[PDB]
């Protein structure tokens, strides 16, 4: 009758007698039973759907996270056969949100194999790990592809393609990009007076990542080369487990070269659409979440016309339909190249012709535009041009022919140097932060240039040099990371 | 089917193995629960006899095989609950490289409300230095995948896969099976095509016991046509 108390208390929570286990509890039973299997009977309470029972045994003294000989915790049973209103409660008294059983697959996961709804954007408001993975390497997207589910397969990708984002046009970091290809490095490698080797172009690589520890913060993500990763350091670790140890993203160039038109003046396209959908399901593995995609626009007499623009619109669209379905950000760069002669009234006229066509595409191969990033090139006049402009009348209308075709969902605005110095790079970027505009997306600092260029006058091409080299390279560092901010005064320089 | 509707919620399996190879009387007597409406395996083997010869992640695709995840296109090419419950005698002849093979006759049917399955494990020719017997493989088991063919012959599925194991050396182990799983009962039958499984096998320890255990955690779930 009133002998093994933890016997008879397992039977009541297993069917469901809800008149059965208010009578244990008040006489003097073990809550926290541990039988042969050490199952608790939180456990039996959560799995097969009783609401009421589990507001009794968490009223007295039960451990939420109990883990038997399984290592399963309640909040697993939890969240199986189907239920939401048990999930919300356990969550209230302090559970584990990364739990990890016999495999180490957190509960995040089986809210995706069976086919839960509404269960899974509770575990994603407290704070759940979206890159979990296990001892099979598989995360919480390769497996519902496989099963067959509409709101999970291409719900749950919009919110781990776009909390990459974040930590790249963070205000106060930014994009290095160094993805000089061998058609590109023996051009800037010649002058000097060094030449094209294996060794140089690994060695040059090498001295802007292993550096300082004061370029963390300041540094999100850092453009590489296909063969570059494919190299390893001096000291024993890849290049990719340096950069993500410190604080950034590591990159891949994915386009290839030029191909010319028929009937034009010298309009050409970017090189990069057989062969995607083989590339993206090996560099996600790597390390690599984003690219670079370079086009080549020109102004000229009638160039752009009504042909570069319909021919890159569908480009820019077709490219960023396979990257999301594996794990890589795509990131759009029209940069247009200052050529000719032309004033902000000609310059601004085409930039707000060629953004017009690269969002109009995007809404019919359905692309996520709160996942992507967009590097679009500056509002400069030509080198030819005799009218001089001051540093406040670029900005105002570098702005202004942004807002009116970059939507507001964008997580960040990038921008380029525009083949111009490495001081006047900097400068011109803070102008347009200080604008008196709302800007409701951000802005930060992605040069291919002007980041590097103090890190080779000075680096010769010797070994002694290696101190010197990167002290360049925190100076500018530290004067890109303020200007997207609005604190940026120039003293010195 | 009929035979579908009766697995819907929570079933206590009990798990009842006698084996002898080479003289050695060995007996395995375990228990716990099955899921197969999303395909959850959770089995406590304890070993009655102590010092098992054989090792143990070379005995872990035996038994159940039928809580399986199943698709909702899927539902018509099952056999595990197609001859519920009268139940199907399960035998296999397992082979090796250079080594031995075994022989086991599995039983799988319900006795009222518990599935009781009965092994008779046989099997001699083996060595004394091999990976069998002698304790040289580790205590892990990745996934492998589950071949299932058909046959009209003698009425039945011949299931055939082929897994590997791991050791402590370097070489890789490959096993050949042959399933034969015929039924008992004269009902309805369904006759099955081509498709694979998955397997999600989990094995620890449990330092809340002193005989040889192993606790097993296999998550079995279905795919599609080959």
């Amino acid at each position: 009758s009133g002998s093994d108390l933890g016997k008879k208390l397992l039977e009541a929570a297993r069917a469901g007698q809800d008149d059965e286990v208010r009578i244990l509890m008040a006489n003097g039973a073990d809550v926290n039973a541990l039988d042969r299997f050490g199952l608790t009977p939180l456990h039996l309470a959560a799995q097969r759907g009783h609401l009421e029972i589990v507001e009794v045994l968490l009223k007295c003294g039960a451990d939420v996270n109990a883990a038997d000989l399984w290592g399963q915790t309640p909040l697993h049973l939890a969240a199986t056969a189907g239920h939401l209103e048990i999930v919300e409660v356990l969550l209230k008294y302090g559970a584990d949100v990364n739990a990890l059983d016999l495999i180490g697959k957190t509960p995040l996961h089986l809210t995706a194999i069976d086919g839960h709804l509404e269960i899974v954007e509770v575990l994603l408001k407290h704070g759940a790990d979206v890159n979990a993975q296990d001892k099979f390497g598989k995360t919480a997207f390769d497996i519902s592809i496989d099963n067959g589910n509409e709101d999970l397969a291409e719900i749950l990708q919009k919110l781990n393609l776009s909390d990459i984002a974040h930590r790249i046009v963070a205000p106060g970091k930014g994009i290095l990009a160094a993805d000089e290809s061998t058609g590109s490095i023996a051009k800037r490698l010649q002058s000097i007076g060094t030449e094209n080797t294996e060794e140089n172009r690994r060695f040059y690589r090498q001295l802007l990542l292993t550096a300082d520890d004061r370029v963390n913060p300041c540094i999100g993500g850092v453009i590489l080369f296909h063969e570059t990763l494919y190299q390893k350091a001096d000291d024993g670790r890849p290049f990719p487990q340096v950069i993500k140890s410190k604080g950034g993203v590591v990159g891949i160039k994915v386009d290839k070269g030029v191909v010319p038109l028929a009937g034009t003046n010298g309009e050409t396209t970017t090189q990069g659409l057989d062969g995607l959908s083989e590339r993206c399901a090996q560099y996600k593995k790597d390390g690599a979440d984003f690219a670079k995609w370079r086009c080549v626009l020109k102004i000229g007499e009638h160039t752009p016309s009504a042909l570069a623009i319909m021919e890159n619109a569908n480009v820019l669209a077709r490219y960023a339909s396979i990257c999301q379905q594996n794990g890589i950000v795509p990131i759009v760069e029209p940069e247009i190249l200052p050529d000719g002669d032309h004033d902000l009234k000609r310059c601004q006229y085409v930039t707000e012709k060629v953004l017009a066509a690269v969002y109009k595409a995007l809404s019919d191969h359905h692309i996520y535009l709160e996942g992507t990033l967009l590097k679009p090139n500056m509002v400069t006049p030509g080198h030819a041009c005799t009218q001089k402009y001051s540093h406040e009348e670029i900005a105002m209308a570098t702005v202004t022919a942004l807002r009116r075709t970059v939507p507001p969902a964008v997580t960040g605005v990038t921008f380029l140097s525009g083949g111009q110095s490495e001081e006047e790079a900097s400068i011109n970027l803070n102008a347009i932060n200080k604008c008196p505009l709302l800007k409701p997306w951000a802005l930060t600092f992605s040069y291919g240039r002007a980041l590097q260029a103090s890190a080779l006058k000075a680096w010769g091409g010797k070994k002694e040099n290696l101190k010197a080299a990167q002290e360049e390279y925190v100076k500018r560092a530290l004067a890109n990371s303020l200007a997207c901010q609005g604190k940026y005064t120039p003293s010195g320089q | 089917s009929k035979g579908e509707e009766l697995f819907t919620g929570v079933v206590p399996i009990l798990v009842e193995l006698d084996g002898d190879v080479n003289g050695h009387k060995f007996s395995v007597s375990g228990e716990g629960e099955g899921d197969a409406t999303y395909g959850k395996l959770t089995l406590k083997f304890i070993c009655t006899t102590g010092k098992l010869p054989v090792p143990w992640p070379t005995l872990v695709t035996t038994l159940v095989q039928c809580f399986s995840r199943y698709p909702d296109h899927m539902k018509q090419h099952d056999f595990f609950k197609s001859a519920m419950p009268e139940g199907y005698v399960q035998e296999r002849t397992i082979f090796f490289k250079d080594d031995g093979n075994y022989k086991t006759r599995a039983e799988v049917k319900f006795e009222g409300d518990t599935l009781v399955n009965r092994i008779e494990l046989k099997g001699i020719d083996f060595k004394e230095d091999g990976n069998i017997l002698g304790h040289k493989l580790e205590y892990n088991y990745n996934s492998h995948n589950v071949y299932i063919m058909a046959d009209k012959q003698k009425n039945g599925i011949k299931v055939n896969f082929k897994i590997r194991h791991n050791i402590e050396d370097g070489s890789v182990q490959l096993a050949d099976h042959y399933q034969q799983n015929t039924p008992i009962g004269d009902g309805p039958v369904l006759l099955p095509d081509n498709h694979y499984l998955s397997t999600q096998s989990a094995l620890s320890k449990d330092p809340n016991e002193k005989r040889d255990h192993m606790v097993l955690l296999e998550f079995v779930t279905a795919a599609g046509i080959t």
